[PDB]
């Protein structure tokens, strides 16, 4: 669960 | 205009008050640093409120234009 910059959902990104 | 809150709320573009006359999009590091280098905490600014060292904050007036470079399947 966050913004990085790699991915905006909270599944991507965490 | 408006701009997206990625340290607050999750992110939407929600108008901001008085003085940010644009967006931004900082960086840094979540509290777990992953391998996905810094985040992007963007948001409404005055001005590209960037620092100098890590605090590497940009802009954007664009109409939602703090999507950061993330939305992606990768």
């Amino acid at each position: 669960h966050r913004y990085y910059e790699s991915s905006l959902e909270p599944w991507y990104p965490d | 205009i408006v701009c997206h809150t990625t340290a607050t709320s999750p992110i939407s573009a929600v108008t901001c008050p008085p003085g940010e006359n644009l967006c931004y999009r900082k960086m840094w590091c979540d509290a777990f640093c992953s391998s996905r280098g810094k985040v992007v905490e963007l948001g409404c600014a005055a001005t590209c409120p960037s620092k100098k060292p890590y605090e590497e904050v940009t802009c954007c007036s664009t109409d939602k234009c703090n999507p950061h470079p993330k939305q992606r399947p990768g």
